[PDB]
């Protein structure tokens, strides 16, 4: 049995830590909503 | 119970103590969440009862309540903000730019942060602070780290 309990507001915020880079991935999408690398 | 708009945390008590198996953005009276994290399942808030509305497998999403209603968009150039709330930790937004995943029905942004499974829901944020997906479905890549896609519902 499963409970929800409030984390915060969704806002945006100015100075954030910026990390993380941008990768462009050939991708395909099951039926089961499970995504794989196609090479 | 609550229904106040803001991101939630998706707890279980099946497990040892008490374990966060997700996130959730709640919204015009409306929580949205990935689906492998209540598997469609009734949650709780409080002495409320929210029951499932609309779900899909194949997308991975479920909204209680009402129909889904997010419907911003990343706009394929701007940083995001990755809104994540991981287990027993602070919200805490994380800016990045989002890469691609070429699909054969078009292409999906996607957020290269990593953070442990129960994040799955963490709502991305675009400038204006609208929730344009929600992370937790994407791929692990050769290096072990995992990329989420930005994944959106239809607002019907
Ligand atoms: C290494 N790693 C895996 C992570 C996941 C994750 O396993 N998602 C997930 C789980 C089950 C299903 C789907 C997706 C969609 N179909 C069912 C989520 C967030 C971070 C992660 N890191």
């Amino acid at each position: 049995d499963m409970y929800i309990e409030r984390a915060g507001d969704i806002t945006w915020e100015k100075d954030a830590e910026v990390t993380g880079n941008s990768p462009r991935l050939d991708v395909a999408l099951d039926e089961s909503g499970d995504f794989s690398l196609v090479e | 119970g609550e229904t106040t708009d803001g991101v939630y945390r998706v707890m279980t008590r099946r497990l040892l103590g008490s374990t966060q198996v997700g996130v959730g953005v709640m919204q015009e009276g409306v929580f949205h969440t990935m689906w492998h994290v209540t598997k469609g399942a009734a949650l709780r808030s409080g002495e409320g009862r929210l029951d499932p509305y609309w779900g899909d497998v194949k997308q991975d999403l479920v909204s209680y309540c009402g129909p889904w209603k997010l419907d911003a968009a990343w706009d394929g150039l701007s940083e995001v903000q990755l809104l994540a709330v991981p287990p027993g930790e602070r919200a805490k937004n994380i800016q990045t730019l989002p890469g691609i995943f070429k699909t054969k029905d078009g292409d999906i942004g996607a957020v290269a942060l990593d953070y442990p499974a129960g994040t799955s829901g963490s709502p991305i944020l675009d400038k204006c602070g609208r929730v344009i997906g929600l992370y937790g479905n994407g791929v692990v890549i050769k290096n072990g780290s995992y990329v989420s896609a930005i994944t959106q519902g239809k607002r019907e």
